[PDB]
């Protein structure tokens, strides 16, 4: 690659130190044309560093740039809740060679903690429409793996469901996830206990929460 | 500093759409202005850029398939020919990549590229509950099912509560249409009282619903 950027992920807790590395085939221009930048979810990405250390305005001097030539550094120092972000280096090689690294995920360690566990049966509204959704959520947990498993009647449900993952909570440093199983109103209503399992480092034993349809 | 994008959104395999970006707090004439996009999931990834002069400069991959102009006022990116693999994010940037300059970005405009028909959502209520409910704190949300293309926004009480919401990620369903859920904590004591509404806002339809989510009468 022109821009070689590793690892894919670093981790440190509130209070660290990460560092991010980025080599380029060649000498970037002025010995210094190299920059950082910091992306979170929705947003383009913020401009930290240019010219190698030269900090862009607003940005705290706990973010330090180093290096030369083709081997460049970005040292986090007081790692803050709200670093939990994608970041990038990107050069100028000279030729009109402008290129990104591949990314560094940073990912704020925190104390493990159990996901709070949701389960919502399908609105009357949808099933009039023929389908029926059954959503579990897995509430402000840490670390980010978690396993769920989908219940009907004791069936175990098996790829009828899918599953999405918020980023790091830029605060409390937690994530969620959300689970929904689809089923036909035939399928829904033929069925009463609906079940969600979640396995998880924070739980010495699988939660579940379950409703029987229709009962209030 | 500002720059604005616009002229995103649907198109058609092998068609063509144009982006451009404006400018606010600074004379974009004065500056090169690059265009990186960013695929689903994936890094930044420079196309090209473009001189005071009107002189283009493109990454390897990208030349043919890419055209960079400017105006006085503008600066804008022409996709030719585009496959699905060119649905992404795409940005303007002041400057190059690597440049002191490009401190201000646009916020980016999704381009995708598909053959299949916008559809606004179908907004269901996540009510709160039995199942629902721990130490005095219960979750409620908004089902927004089956639109195309991305995105959507999702607020609640109209951007009064904020804290304790999460708004997921959206999926692709095997339907070829998108899904999300966003859900909010409150006070399972406050369930009776307080009205908690989710605004959805698909833009590509010009679809808003207004979905006031309460527990079910059982």
């Amino acid at each position: 690659l022109d821009m070689t950027q590793t690892p894919a992920s670093v981790s440190a807790a509130v209070g660290g130190t990460v560092t991010i590395s980025c080599q380029s085939s060649r000498s970037v221009w002025n010995n210094n044309f190299l920059s950082w930048y910091q992306q979170k979810p929705g947003q383009p990405p913020k401009l930290l560093i240019s010219d190698a250390s030269k900090l862009a305005s607003g940005v705290p001097s706990r973010f330090k740039g180093s290096g030369s030539g083709t081997q460049f550094t970005l040292t986090i120092s007081d790692l803050e809740s709200d670093d939990a972000a994608t970041y990038y280096c990107a050069g100028d090689l000279s030729d009109w060679i402008h290129t990104f690294g591949g990314g560094t995920e940073v990912v704020v360690k925190r104390t493990v903690g159990a996901p709070s566990v949701f389960i919502f049966p399908p609105s009357d509204e949808q099933l009039k429409s023929g389908t029926a959704s059954v959503v579990c959520l897995l509430n402000n947990f840490y670390p980010r793996e978690a396993k769920v498993q989908w219940k009907v009647d004791n069936a175990l449900q098996s790829g009828n469901s899918q599953e999405s993952v918020t980023e790091q909570d830029s605060k409390d440093s937690t994530y969620s996830l959300s689970s929904t199983l689809t089923l036909s109103k035939a399928d829904y209503e033929k069925h009463k206990v609906y079940a969600c399992e979640v396995t998880h480092q924070g739980l010495s034993s699988p939660v579940t929460k379950s409703f029987n349809r229709g009962e209030c | 500093e500002q720059l604005v994008e616009s002229g995103g959104g649907l198109v058609t395999p092998g068609g063509t759409l144009t982006l451009t970006c404006t400018a606010s707090g600074f004379t974009i004439s004065n500056y090169h202005m690059s265009w990186v996009r960013q695929a689903p999931g994936k890094g930044l990834e420079w196309i090209g850029f473009i001189d005071t002069g009107g002189s283009a400069a493109y990454a390897p991959w990208a030349k043919g398939r890419f055209t960079i102009s400017r105006t006085s006022t503008t600066v804008a990116l022409k996709i030719t020919s585009p496959t699905t693999e060119d649905t992404a994010t795409y940005f303007c940037a002041r400057g190059a990549p690597a440049w002191g300059t490009a401190n201000v970005w646009g916020q980016g405009t999704l381009v995708t590229v598909s053959s299949a028909s916008t559809k606004g959502p179908s907004v269901f209520p996540l009510a709160p509950s039995s199942k629902s409910t721990s130490g005095g704190t219960a979750a409620l949300g908004c089902l927004v099912k089956d639109y195309f293309p991305e995105p959507v926004t999702v607020s609640w009480n109209s951007g009064a509560l904020t804290s304790g919401v999460h708004t997921f990620p959206a999926v692709l369903q095997s339907s070829g249409l998108y899904s999300l859920s966003s859900v909010v904590t409150v006070p399972s004591s406050s369930l009776g009282t307080q009205t908690y509404i989710c605004n959805v806002n698909h833009k590509p339809s010009n679809t808003k619903v207004d979905r006031r989510v309460e527990p079910k009468s059982c």
